[PDB]
């Protein structure tokens, strides 16, 4: 009737929230940045594929009880591409690549990746706070890539 | 420019042997617009050395990185050595790719099943190979992409690799014995991404591991006990109600965690309450017991090593002003005779470890007592890197409200526990 149930989602977790559909979506936003160490501009929340704006209410996007907001960091660097960049070898003129290559070439990757995110810091404007969630979030995505990276059938 | 074609030599490996001149429609390419940095460098492009190599199943998992711009089959126009550059496709089941600095570049056979879906390579088949042509990557990956044969820091088979990560991460828990721990205790303010990041990399190891605020104390017991405090808490670490206790119990201590000071151990993993300790006396306690000093001196002997007594600088003017507040009508003589024996102790440097606080790092208060119980709690926040224990000798013992991390006990406490030894 006045408030309803909705779910903030980053594809790792979710967040409920219980707001009247007559209140910007400001607080709602900003408050699942704080649980990141994240800034609310740091971030981008979509619902249904359209964008939402810090002024726009539940009752303008006409959202129902138990439906979804998904939120999206910021790409970092190049660290998506950083498993197919070691999956990479020399052309097989005699021997051929080893899965256990990869693997150790993922380690050189995963390496020159850390070094270079380290490096980077005195370039960054964020706080301590907000870059410490993003390193741990780098680890656990080069983690997840080592785990598919051995997965390859 | 009136060609529609992409012309090129094609040549292969390290021995750059000379497979054939090919042909790649790019007419396609000249109706967009928004690819002319890209076509220009194709059409400028005479020559293509295929010098590396990507499997079919590394690229339907991890080659959507790469933005498709085109694809279609080539055309041989002159075939040196084409049928060998087929056979080692098939063979080796996968494409050569090209990372250049405008495009990239995929060649592979027409039997190649999982590309041709992968890619909708369909449409005329003007020979058996086929290329598809992406956006170019970011200068800095195709490098790493170059230098992708081996780390320098190895990983080990008996280490998670999530231990590993952060060990790149510069935070090396195998080098501070961590893995050999009893009981891991995990201490943070909120937000914990770290904190409960490190639970993991323990509770993957099979190691006894408890996180928050509130630890049993049964926790402590344990024979090698590891407690690591998050960065987070290096300004309020003496709030956690467990601090005391912890240290007499023989607990190894850590900071960790990322921090920006300019913005065996690792950069972003630091040692807490080494060794050692610090020994302070309050005026209560001079008075009560005047010889205290020279009464604990052979402590301080023993411990010449690790541990240090700390006076104010002004001591001697300390005792005489609150023995004049206190005792108005006290005689004089008597006076500089009780303070001749302080100066004593500290103008004569009979013991080497007894230095003197820095006029700076006196936290001021009306009440003496509590002045100097809170210059050593801020010597405790500023010198945690030193010393372990911080112990303070004071005439009654609940007088002073409990700062964690130090002793506030009387002398009889500190004679039957540290002098006993
Ligand atoms: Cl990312
Ligand atoms: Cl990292
Ligand atoms: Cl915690
Ligand atoms: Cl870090
Ligand atoms: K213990």
């Amino acid at each position: 009737e006045t408030h309803i149930n909705l779910k903030v989602s980053d594809g790792s977790s979710e967040i409920f929230f219980k707001i009247k559909k007559t209140t910007p979506l400001r607080r709602l936003m900003e408050a699942f940045a704080k649980r990141q160490g994240k800034e609310m501009d740091s971030l981008t929340f979509l619902y249904d594929g359209i964008e939402i704006q810090a002024d726009q209410t539940p009752e303008d996007l006409d959202m129902e009880d138990n439906d979804i907001i998904e939120a999206h960091r910021e790409q970092i660097g190049g660290l998506p591409s950083l498993p197919f960049l070691a999956c990479i070898s020399d052309f097989p003129e005699n021997h051929g690549t080893s899965r256990r290559s990869a693997t150790v070439s993922l380690e050189r990757v995963h390496e020159l990746f850390t070094e270079h995110w380290l490096s980077n810091l005195k370039n960054r404007r964020e706080k301590r706070q907000e870059l410490a969630e993003e390193a741990v979030y780098c680890r656990s995505e080069m983690l997840s890539q080592r785990k598919l990276l051995a997965a390859v059938d | 420019t009136l060609s529609d074609y992409f012309r090129f030599v094609l040549r292969v490996g390290k021995s750059l042997y000379y497979a054939g001149e090919l042909s790649f429609d790019i007419s396609k390419l000249k109706a967009e617009t928004e690819h002319q940095q890209l076509l220009r460098s194709l059409v400028s492009c005479k020559q293509v050395d295929v010098l590396r190599f990507v499997t079919s199943q590394y690229l339907e998992v991890f080659g959507t990185c790469l933005t498709k711009v085109l694809s279609g089959s080539l055309c041989i126009r002159s075939d040196v050595d084409m049928t060998h550059f087929k056979n080692i496709l098939n063979r080796g089941n996968g494409a050569g790719i090209v990372l250049g600095s405008n495009y990239t570049l995929l060649l592979f056979t027409e039997d190649n099943n999982a590309l041709m879906n992968l890619y909708d390579c369909q449409g005329q088949s003007n020979s058996p190979f086929w290329m598809v042509i992406f956006e170019p990557l970011e200068s800095i990956l195709v490098e790493w992409s170059a230098k992708n044969l081996r780390p320098k820091k190895p990983y080990h088979k008996s280490q998670s690799y999530l231990s590993y990560l952060l060990q790149l991460g510069h935070i090396d828990l195998h080098k501070i014995g961590a893995f050999q721990a009893t009981q891991i205790l995990i201490v943070s303010k909120q937000p914990s991404p770290e904190a409960e990041e490190l639970e993991d990399t323990f509770r993957e190891a099979a190691i006894p591991t408890f996180r928050g605020l509130e630890i049993p104390e049964s926790l402590f017991l344990s024979q090698n006990v590891f407690v690591f405090l998050n960065v987070s808490l290096e300004d309020d670490f003496d709030q956690l109600q467990f601090l005391t206790l912890a240290k007499r119990k023989s607990c190894k201590f850590f900071l960790f965690g990322l921090s920006l000071p300019l913005k065996t151990y690792s950069q972003y993993l630091r040692p807490m309450f080494p060794k050692g300790g610090v020994v302070s006396v309050t005026l209560s306690a001079l008075i009560k017991t005047p010889r205290l000093l020279e009464l604990i001196s052979p402590f301080l002997e023993i411990k010449k090593d690790s541990w240090i007594l700390i006076l104010p600088p002004s001591i001697v003017d300390m005792v005489k002003s609150y023995f004049v507040t206190n005792n108005p009508d006290k005689s004089l003589l008597e006076i500089q005779n009780l303070l001749n024996t302080l100066q004593r102790y500290l103008t004569n440097p009979a013991l080497k470890n007894v230095t003197l606080y820095q006029d700076w790092d006196i936290v001021i208060d009306d009440s003496a007592d509590v002045s100097l119980a809170s210059t050593l709690q801020l010597y405790q926040k500023k010198n945690y890197d030193k010393y372990r224990r911080f112990v303070l000798i004071h005439e009654l013992k609940n007088e002073l409200t409990p700062v964690n991390g130090l002793d506030i006990v009387d002398y009889d406490e500190f004679k039957e526990t540290f002098m006993r030894a």
